[PDB]
């Protein structure tokens, strides 16, 4: 995991400012995930959710550590915050949540496995 | 006489505060807004439309750093007519 | 659900048309005036040294203003534009 | 003799941006005639004519066209105008209008004896 610096613009001043590829979605470059998370930018502008600019790119563009070598997804309640934000304003315009963005797939706080990150 | 004086400083000090006044991204908010519900009502998530998608959100972006640099030359007004009434004060 | 996506597009112009709008010289050509008025109140017809500093400052000021003015005026460009790019 | 680009802050964008120096109040120096010239930025800046800010620099900072090197006076017009718009300013306040800017002094418009500017 060599560190890059981010260039989607989504994801600037986010918290971090270094990610690696490939991402969760096998993304090689972030151009190839940046075309991806600009296609959420009407639910990130109208602000459903706090939380939901941070839960997209903590998965597009994980955070890269050059003294933290382990990769650390975000915490389940992040996920389900952004949810309950926005997917209802989702399902009115028809819109479900997309299933690679489950928050089942996420560990909790406290996994002895993987450590995740929630404010 | 230097009640008039006094008057006049008034004045400039009314006029002052409504030149420095910007408030250019408390208006940017509510267009973000708009464009934002626009994009959801056309349909935004998800052939053509992945490419305006794009393009629309690459102009915001630099809409957004152009107001905050409107903003800032607001400051600069507001330094400027505050050196202006120190120098008026000398009188 | 046509008509909808409709008012939403006037909604936008009205929002961009005050986001642009400018019109900073209105209050900025108020100032100068009560400047100069007091200036003529003062009596600025060693005081001399005190009215160069106060209009060499004004020119400053009128520079920032068009500056402002400009940058306002891209914004202008901008939301132009995005109402072209949302038309397609 | 030689035409000099016009450095007086007052005097700049009034529509020529070549003078001469001495002027006809025999100053050595475009600063020492700017100094001069700047004391009346009151009048100038409240707008009280609209021939102020030409009729002051035609006459400290007077026009130099290579086409006529001779020297080119404004129309005693452009001084009526500023004087008509200015002087019961100016005398509101206990200033009169000043002697070295007497319109009598400069030509009328039409004479082809002489030539004089009027924008």
């Amino acid at each position: 995991l060599a560190c890059q610096e981010i260039t989607v613009p989504l994801c600037k001043g986010i918290g971090y400012q270094y990610t690696y590829m490939p991402n969760q979605f096998n993304h090689d470059t972030q151009d190839e995930a940046g075309l991806e998370v600009h296609q959420f930018w009407p639910l990130v502008e109208i602000q459903c959710s706090p939380d939901l600019k941070f839960f997209l790119c903590s998965m597009y563009t994980p955070i890269c550590l050059e003294d933290y070598k382990k990769p650390l997804p975000p915490c389940r309640s992040v996920c389900e915050r952004a949810k309950a934000g926005c997917a209802p304003l989702m399902r009115q315009y028809g819109f479900a949540w997309p299933d690679r963005m489950r928050c089942d797939r996420l560990p909790e706080q406290g996994n002895p496995d993987t450590l995740c990150m929630d404010h | 006489a230097r009640e008039q004086l006094k008057e006049g400083m008034i004045k400039i000090e009314e006029q002052g505060k409504k030149l420095s006044e910007t408030r250019t991204q408390e208006e940017l908010q509510k267009y973000v807004a708009a464009v934002a519900t626009f994009a959801l009502q056309a349909g935004f998530l998800g052939e053509e439309i992945g490419k305006i998608s794009g393009e629309v959100y690459l102009k915001l972006l630099d809409l957004k750093k152009a107001v905050r640099a409107k903003e800032k030359k607001g400051l600069d007004i507001l330094n400027m007519v505050g050196e202006i009434k120190g120098t008026l004060e000398r009188v």
